[PDB]
């Protein structure tokens, strides 16, 4: 997504110190951080968290680094689906296929040496943090921490 | 029963042994039965102690279908109306039945329900008016609470089955079998793993059923769980009951299944029915449980009825030596991924609220 | 002291698998890429027999050649094996009658009428035999059988038999076959006045692994009419024709035991061997310095064997060494010899392949037998129940119907060498 | 480098007859178990050295380094064999080196060290008929009165381990019949120590989790230990391990050291053998045995990060210290044969 480059600006513009960090160096940052916080793209029947691709990547870190985890989700983001793991989600484009290599073929910071757009879209887009890794949903309905009452609330939302 | 000084004897049964409190007393014969016992109840009481594989659901059904016969054959002592006296009659039927096998949770909750409808019954009716009513209520109970719920669970259960899966069951759950057979009838492409255990190898009959429908099945005893789980990708368990904390209460080997599954990253799915939920809770699998006679594992070998003896036939008279076999054990909720009730797929921790949905908005 | 011996009857069942016996005798053809007599041999080794005598009637040189070559010729062999030759189609009894005239039986002994697969320790039943013997010298033979289902796939019309045993002392007092032309069972009630608890059993499998006393060979010279061990002999005892003699059965209730006599057995037995049922006698034990190894779903590979990526292997399969396999091809429920090679984009299911066999590109096989050193061109096809012999070849773009056995000589069957059927006849 | 590339089968069968005899009894399970494999292994090698002709030690090294590679090819899983071999190899090179130095007093032939190697081999033999005695002593420093112990599957080493403490201290023990394979032996053990005055409770192999709630310690006797400290134990022992880890209940292992081997568990599917399914399903259910897939594993594996303490004929040691026994017991070259 690269949405981080925009997020810092929106904070920098609002008089807030920032420091963009690679996706590969979040663990190194947990020592400094006192509290992690992410948005939400979809809340599930089990209290799961469908958000951008790398949420569960750092959700375990905060879980392992003993720092708390909070996610903000509007009511109209509760979904009726129910996965089984960090993977059981319907996804349009098939993801993470391999190639078939037939026997017939051909500074410490090396910028611009990355994957191509074709290589990228093979990778997924969304992520899922099981509810044991979140310590508190932030909703217009309030803050929900049971991630079982989310179902009671989810049942309340639907018929 | 000399008296309830025999219950004081139970108060003495709180000694060093962890199982000191677990009740061993049974009556597996009709010797010196009381007079006020219905025949169709006797047959059930016999069916309890001697049947194996007695599914927790069928017992509730066979109990209710039997209960109707009791009331239908019941006649109140005239001058004293029905509601004032019916319970003690029935209360004298349970006290017999428990001496054949302790009440399942699937039965006790029904008992506490019918006893309720007895009290709330309108007095301004008559006998033939009253008894005919609750028979439908009983039938309604069987329609709504179990069969439909059963019919809903299976559909929602096989929904999350994916073509190419490898399913693992353990010790013949009529519900778990009921969903597996449905999966084949909708053309779901998969295969099943069947785990069995000592003593009464309840898993063979699950193999018998699934094979008679033609499913790639695999039979290994539980002491091979470390091996087989690598092939597995999903786990289905039908429970005896689910605890208000979210723990699953099923046959003795249920826990290790969920445990080994977690440490092998496979999901654990608890297909249980709402009426088998309980307000109580358990931290250890020993406080509330029921036993089976230790003699049943004296028979070493692959058979149970067959007179293949063992080295422990004298264990009853060998001090510092005792055989036992609990029938049920809890399973901590953090190992259960989903519970499949007729209210849909729920997290196991959401159980006690559902029980309140019955207590609330009803009476 | 140290007096124990055993005798095996090869060449007694050679006619059923005849389309290939011309190539190699039945005691030398492979089961799980391993000749049968070894399965029988290691079995006898379990019984601790010290002296083994083999009867032969076809390819006796080829038989003795392997034996003289075999592990059982070495000093490590726990028993000394000698071979004896005789006329073709060796009728039983005539074996023992020739045996007694040779005077070879020291004391009690065993016999199997062919090649058997089993892991049953005879030591207990042997003790069972010697025990009741020393009190009643008239006990001459005790038979070994396997408790099974009456419709068990390993139970065929041959072993399909009904026994009547004395549950107290385990003595067979009545025995009859299961010829579909017989509906009833008849017993002379004179036995009930001499017994108390008789158990009519149809759940059995006559492994034909019978333990006999030293009277038997002489008792076969006398009563020369007896030619079959079950038909003539047993009936003679039970009918009091041969008088005052008793027999018994050791109904085995664990481990595994069977013999190889029919196509509906070979395929069955093999699918039981790979199914571990006769542990330790398994491929992944490699008793003859093979290089096998177990893999899940009962697939058994050797070493130095090449498999294409697109080629996939399904359950219940076995691959010999030095055998190639083409691309995009699928093998399942199949047994393959060593040093073979498979074409590309082919399909094989529940077949049987031996050593040095080839397969052309894009071919369909299934539920058929391919003898050793057999060549098959591309684009061919073949259906169930088929049988070929060694050296037989079939040209490309071809097909072979059901149950059509082949050969390399018009002794009695059909087919020739090079091009398809309907070609090269005579 | 197997022996066939050095000697012919007949020559192997002639000069070293007990070898091929043992090889036969090995792949055929006529010999079985780790202990019985070890003792018979050295006795064979004893006669080998007692009946061999050679000159240099380097050639003698190449010989034993070959038969073992063949001997281990028989039934490799019973690592007890190879462990005895690598022990002898180091026992040679260090005995040679210690004798290569006395001769270098001021000289600045070289064989017939035979009986010493035999006397060195016999020292290994007499050491084995002793591990139990050497191990059953450390019990009194762990098992205390009223403690509750869980243990599966008739491990002889574990038996004498407890029976020792039960002579003086009184306490309880829970025994889970290692079904299906360790069934018979386990019941005997329970019956045996029952007479030793120790509260014995036989359970199904499945009620492990139910009682782990109130179990103090758990004790296990393995079949072998691998280079990463992993345990190759008899059937159905990962349950009790995982059951203990989930209950914070510590895990202890009472095993002789000969079962230790530096083979590294690359692929477990090449380690866990499979026995006959007769042990779990009768031959009679002919419909089933034809319609399904039956399997019976002989061994079980548990990773080292689940063990809390080892009990050896040398002493109690953590798994992280195991390696320093191997280098003090084996030589690195003899890892692969």
């Amino acid at each position: 997504s690269g949405s981080g480059c925009l997020m810092t600006r929106t904070l920098k513009n609002a008089c807030i110190p920032t420091c963009m960090v690679l996706d590969s160096a979040v663990s190194f940052t947990m020592n400094r951080v006192d509290l992690v916080l992410v948005g939400a793209e979809g809340v599930v029947e089990n209290g799961g968290l469908i958000n951008q691709i790398g949420t569960f990547q750092l959700a375990v870190f905060a879980k392992h680094a003993h720092k708390p985890f909070y996610a903000v989700a509007e009511s109209h983001k509760f979904v009726r689906m129910f996965p089984l793991s960090q993977y059981d989600i319907p996804f349009s484009r098939p993801i993470l296929e391999f190639d078939d290599p037939s026997p017939e073929t051909v500074d410490a910071i090396h910028n611009e040496l990355i994957m191509n757009e074709e290589q990228i879209r093979n990778n997924p887009t969304l992520d899922v943090t099981p509810p044991e890794f979140v310590s508190g949903l932030i909703t217009d309905l309030g803050i929900i921490d049971s991630k079982s009452g989310v179902s009671e609330e989810l049942i309340k939302l639907y018929l | 029963t000399d008296a309830n000084l025999q219950e004081k004897k139970i108060f003495e049964e709180k000694q060093v042994s962890i199982f000191s409190h677990l009740d061993w007393r049974r009556r597996r014969t009709t010797e010196n039965i009381p007079k006020d016992i219905h025949p169709a109840v006797i047959r059930l009481g016999l069916k309890l102690a001697n049947y194996k594989i007695f599914g927790s659901n069928q017992r509730c059904i066979d109990l209710l279908k039997t209960f109707k016969i009791v009331i239908q054959d019941y006649q109140t002592p005239y001058g004293t109306t029905l509601s004032r006296h019916l319970t003690t009659h029935i209360n004298s039927q349970i006290a017999y039945l428990v001496s054949t096998r302790p009440l399942s949770i699937s039965m006790g909750n029904a008992i506490r329900f019918l006893k309720l409808e007895i009290s709330v019954l309108d007095i301004d009716l008559t006998d033939d008016e009253g008894k005919e009513l609750l028979l439908e209520k009983i039938d309604s109970y069987i329609r709504d609470r179990i069969i439909i719920a059963g019919q809903v669970i299976v559909q929602a259960a096989t929904e999350k089955i994916q073509d190419g899966d490898v399913i693992l069951t353990y010790l013949h759950s009529s519900t778990v079998n009921d969903v597996l057979i449905h999966a084949k009838n909708v053309g779901k492409k998969f295969r099943v793993v069947v785990v069995d255990s000592r003593p009464e190898f309840e898993g063979r009959v699950c193999l018998k059923l699934l094979t008679e429908h033609g499913i790639e099945c695999t039979y290994v005893m539980i002491s091979a769980l470390s091996y087989i789980m690598q092939e597995v990708t999903k786990i289905f368990l039908g429970g005896h009951a689910m605890l208000s904390n979210g723990a699953l209460y099923s046959r003795a080997g249920t826990s290790l299944i969920s445990l080994l599954g977690h440490e092998s990253n496979v999901p654990v799915i608890a297909c249980c029915e709402s009426y088998k939920f309980t307000e109580r809770i358990q931290l250890d699998s020993l406080v509330y449980n029921e036993l089976a006679p230790g003699d049943q594992l004296v028979n070493m070998g692959v058979d149970d009825f067959e007179e293949k003896p063992g080295v422990l036939a004298n264990w009853k008279s060998v001090k510092n030596l005792k055989l036992l076999s609990l029938k049920y054990d809890v399973t901590p909720p953090r190992l259960i991924t989903v519970c499949v009730c007729e209210m849909g797929l729920l997290p196991s921790t959401s159980v006690p609220a559902i029980i309140n949905e019955f207590k609330q908005v009803y009476a | 002291k140290h007096a124990l011996q055993a005798i095996v009857l090869s060449d007694s069942y050679n006619y059923r698998f005849r389309p290939l016996t011309l190539d190699k005798p039945r005691c030398l053809l492979p089961l799980a890429n391993t000749p049968l007599i070894e399965y029988t041999f290691e079995f006898l080794a379990l019984a601790g027999v010290q002296e083994v005598y083999v009867f032969c009637c076809a390819h006796a040189g080829q038989i003795r050649e392997y034996i003289e070559k075999s592990k059982w010729n070495l000093p490590s062999s726990p028993f000394s094996v000698n071979t004896i030759v005789s006329r073709e189609s060796l009728s039983v009894g005539d074996a023992l009658r020739e045996l007694d005239s040779k005077q070879l039986i020291t004391s009690d002994f065993i016999l199997v009428s062919g090649d058997v697969v089993s892991n049953v320790p005879l030591n207990e039943v042997l003790k069972e035999h010697r025990k009741r013997r020393e009190d009643d010298k008239n006990a001459i033979m005790t038979m070994v059988v396997r408790e099974a289902s009456p419709f068990h796939r390993t139970r065929a019309r041959t072993e399909s038999s009904v026994f009547v045993i004395d549950k107290k002392t385990s003595q067979c007092v009545h025995y009859q076959a299961n010829e579909r032309g017989k509906h009833y069972v008849s017993m002379d009630p004179e036995i009930f006045n001499e017994h108390e608890e008789l158990e009519v059993r149809n759940d059995l499998i006559d492994c034909q692994i019978d333990i006999c006393s030293n009277d038997v060979p002489a008792l076969f010279t006398e009563n020369f009419d007896y030619q079959d061990i079950r038909k003539d002999f047993v009936y003679g005892v039970l009918t009091s024709d041969l008088l005052g003699k008793k027999i018994h059965c050791h109904v085995a209730k664990e481990n595994y035991a069977a013999r190889v006599r029919s196509l509906q057995t070979y395929d069955a037995i093999s699918k039981d061997v790979l199914s571990r049922w006769v542990y330790p006698f398994v491929p992944d034990s490699n008793l003859l310095n093979q290089t096998f190894s177990y893999q899940r779903h009962q697939i058994y590979k050797e070493e130095d064997v090449v498999l294409a990526r697109s080629c996939i292997i399904k359950a219940r399969t076995l691959i010999g060494a030095y055998t190639k396999v083409g691309d995009a091809s699928v093998v399942a429920n199949t047994i393959i010899g060593r040093n073979c090679t498979i074409g590309s984009n082919c399909s094989i299911d529940s077949a049987f392949l031996w050593e040095d066999v080839v397969i052309g590109d894009n071919c369909r096989i299934g539920k058929a037998i391919l003898a050793n050193s057999v060549k098959i061109g591309n684009n061919c096809s073949i259906e169930d129940g088929a049988i070929v012999a060694a050296g037989v070849v079939i040209g490309d773009n071809t097909i072979i119907e059901k149950n059509k056995r082949l050969t390399t000589f018009e002794s009695h069957s059909q087919g020739t060498l090079n091009d398809p059927s309907l070609v090269g006849i005579g | 480098g197997p022996i066939s590339e050095f000697m012919s089968t007949i020559n192997v069968e002639h000069t070293y007859p007990a070898v091929s005899s043992l090889i036969a009894d090995l792949k055929s399970r006529k010999v079985q178990g780790p202990f019985a494999v070890a003792v018979e292994t050295a006795l064979v090698m004893r006669q080998v050295i007692s009946q061999t002709r050679w000159s240099t030690v380097d050639q003698l090294i190449d010989t034993v380094r070959a038969v073992g590679s063949t001997l281990v090819k028989a039934q490799p899983t019973e690592f007890s064999c190879g462990n005895i071999i690598r022990r002898i190899l180091r026992l040679i090179r260090e005995e040679y080196q210690e004798l290569l130095k006395t001769a270098d007093e001021n000289e600045k032939g070289g064989m017939d060290m035979r009986a010493v190697i035999i006397s060195g081999i016999q020292d290994v033999i007499d050491e084995l008929d002793k591990i139990n005695t050497d191990i059953e002593v450390q019990s009194m420093d762990h098992l205390h009165s009223n403690e509750i112990i869980l243990t599966q599957g008739c491990s002889k080493t574990v038996e004498a381990f407890l029976r020792f403490a039960a002579k003086k201290r009184k306490f309880s023990v829970i025994v889970a019949e290692g079904f299906p394979n360790n069934q018979k032996g386990s019941h005997a053990m329970a019956k045996r120590l029952a007479q030793a005055g120790i509260d014995t409770t036989v359970i199904s192999d499945a009620t492990i989790f139910a009682i782990m709630s109130r179990v103090n310690k758990v004790i296990l006797g393995t079949h072998a230990i691998l280079g990463n400290g992993g345990l190759v134990t008899y059937s159905g022992a990962q349950l009790v391990a995982q059951a203990a880890r989930h209950h914070a209940t510590p895990v202890v292992v009472c095993s002789g050291i000969y079962k230790l081997s530096p083979v590294y568990p690359y692929d477990l599917e090449s380690i866990i053998q499979l026995s006959s399914p007769d042990k779990i399903m009768s031959f009679n259910e002919g419909d089933l045995i034809s319609r399904a897939e039956i399997l019976n594993p002989y061994y079980d594996y548990i990773p080292p990060d689940l063990v809390d303490l080892f009990i050896t004929n040398l002493g109690g040691y953590p798994p992280s210290y195991l390696y320093r026994i191997m280098n003090d017991t084996y030589d690195a070259s003899d890892t692969i044969l």
